[PDB]
């Protein structure tokens, strides 16, 4: 895992391109995916950590 | 001259108060910004 740079990430089969950084969104234990107003993924929990 | 000056200054003061107040006479500009904003939101939401 790498942060702060453009990378072709793949999380649990979900693919996307972007810059990954720590997020302050306090996801509840059941929550796994955050979405913006455009229904596009903007936050996620890594399965290994 | 002096009376006209006083009236002019008082008018300017009342304009300042009216704009300073909660009045929203600026609605026309707000419409221009708001309409474009919601149009953008609609276009973005269409991707889903
Ligand atoms: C495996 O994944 C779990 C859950 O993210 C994590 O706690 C653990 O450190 C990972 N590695 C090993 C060797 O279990």
């Amino acid at each position: 895992l790498v942060k702060n740079k453009c990378v072709n990430f793949n999380f649990n089969g979900l693919t996307g391109t972007g810059v990954l950084t720590e997020s302050n969104k306090k996801f509840l234990p059941f929550q796994q995916f955050g979405r913006d107003i455009a229904d596009t993924t903007d936050a996620v929990r890594d399965p290994q950590t | 001259q002096k009376l006209i000056a006083n009236q002019f200054n008082s008018a300017i003061g009342k304009i300042q108060d009216s704009l300073s107040s909660t009045a929203s006479a600026l609605g026309k500009l707000q419409d221009v910004v708001n309409q474009n904003a919601q149009a953008l939101n609609t276009l973005v939401k269409q991707l889903s």
